[PDB]
């Protein structure tokens, strides 16, 4: 099989920042017919990929024309003159002049954008759940950059360890955010105890903790 | 317009058969390849061959030659997987996309995630978010739908059976201490129309048929 | 339909 190898792994550009990826294969892809059989494709926040271009340089019909691809037999290289926050996903290589078929490791393209704090919610169990006798509280925090935040759930003011989990989104395609759920799981009888149920968030946009809180039975 | 529209189940036990079916539309289906392609759920993407539209004629990549049956159902403009005595590594996102012959894969169908476990499918619970005074601020106000304890991956979740997309926030599940599986779905709405109009979370998790709408509406007392 | 690297050899 034709290895194709990509660098860089992944990459950061602002909005209007040239970019260029590089793809390497592990043999010519100049086939005896004259034809160099190196295309590209980019597949966005969880879903199917696109086709980009084609024969190293040919853009596939509809494309932007800010994508551009050049390379000669073992190297390549896909360049976006002007980035835009559509931008953003993972782009692989692929080769057809050679059996089978070989797809690139991909290179992730993620947007840079300024500083964001977190808009921070909760949610306190449905009425519906307590009938079924768990607790389940979910801490928001929405639209935020950088990617990394810290959540801290506190129940009468006393640190959680072991009844959380938390996800966070793929960035945004349209405002190069990242968002973030946090769900504290209790049984009914141990969230029935206590008073207080609290996230504490930590985040760059935000100059001390921002604490989300609400008192159990009180509308 | 020009798409592949892919269906099959999402759950099987080893040993078992599943057959995933891509669905062309938009376009002559005769005067293109489709290309099957494997996706690790994590990693990159592994050719599994192509069939001749035209002619019926498969071409099999060396890793998929023996439990792999690429076949056509021409008149219904369908090209048909089928994988047989399904092993631990199977699991991943089958994708079939339309191939040309100078090597463009144009336009792809949105995958099936197979999911090769002995283990058995559990339906979610799905609750409701509640808008309160603790989900609002500067007249937005974040309500969602709480997808609790179901296995496999994927659940499918849509807002007013499609009508809602902004704002939109579908969070990565997360695997509990059990095994199984739960997400959020929230979305941002003005504050000022919570009682003009109605949020409705479409759920879907097609092994255990799960098919709910959940009204969500301010918290109250 | 499809390109020489679709053939084996």
């Amino acid at each position: 099989d034709v290895v194709m190898t990509q660098t860089p792994v992944s990459l950061s550009l602002a909005i209007g920042q040239p970019a260029s990826i590089s793809c390497k294969s592990s043999q010519s892809l100049v086939h005896s017919d004259g034809k160099t059989y190196l295309s590209w494709i980019l597949q966005r926040p969880g879903q199917s990929p696109k086709g980009l271009i084609y024969l190293v340089s040919k853009l596939d019909s509809g494309v932007p024309d800010r994508f551009s691809g050049s390379g000669s037999e073992t190297e390549f290289t896909l360049k976006i003159s002007r980035v835009e926050a559509e931008d953003l996903g993972v782009y692989y290589c692929w080769q057809a002049t050679h059996f089978p078929l070989t797809f690139g490791s991909g290179t992730k393209l993620e947007i840079k954008r300024t500083v964001a704090a977190p808009s921070v919610f909760i949610f306190p169990p449905s009425d519906e759940q307590l009938k079924s006798g768990t607790a389940s509280v979910v801490c928001l925090l929405n639209n935020f950059y950088p990617r990394e935040a810290k959540v801290q759930w506190k129940v009468d003011n006393a640190l959680q360890s072991g009844n959380s989990q938390e996800s966070v989104t793929e960035q945004d395609s349209k405002d190069s955010t990242y968002s973030l759920s946090s769900t504290l799981t209790l049984s009914k009888a141990d969230y029935e105890k206590h008073k207080v149920y609290a996230c504490e968030v930590t985040h760059q946009g935000l100059s001390s903790p921002v604490t989300k809180s609400f008192n159990r039975g009180e509308c | 317009q020009i798409q592949l529209v892919q269906s099959g189940p999402e759950l099987k036990k080893p040993g078992e058969s599943v057959k995933i079916s891509c669905k062309a539309s938009g376009y002559t289906f005769t005067d293109y390849a489709i290309h099957w392609v494997k996706q690790a759920p994590g990693k990159g993407l592994k050719w599994m061959g192509w069939i001749n539209t035209y002619t019926g004629k498969p071409i099999y990549a060396d890793d998929f030659k023996g439990r792999f049956v690429f076949s056509l159902e021409a008149s219904a403009s369908t090209a048909n997987l089928q994988i047989s005595n399904l092993k631990n590594e199977d699991t991943a996102t089958y994708l079939c996309a339309r191939g040309t012959m100078m090597a463009s894969l144009d336009y792809w169908g949105q995958g099936v995630m197979v999911t090769v476990s002995s283990a058995s499918t559990k339906g979610p619970s799905v609750f409701p978010l509640a808008p309160s005074s603790k989900s609002t601020s500067g007249g937005t106000a974040a309500l969602g739908c709480l997808v609790k304890d179901y296995f496999p991956e994927p659940v499918t979740v849509s807002w007013n059976s499609g009508a809602l997309t902004s704002g939109v926030h579908t969070f990565p599940a997360v695997l509990q201490s059990s095994g199984l599986y739960s997400l959020s779905s929230v979305v941002t709405v003005p504050s000022s129309s919570l009682g003009t109009q109605t949020y409705i979370c479409n759920v879907n998790h097609k092994p255990s048929n799960t098919k709910v709408d959940k009204k969500v509406e301010p918290k109250s007392c | 339909q499809a390109p020489p690297g679709a053939y084996p050899g």
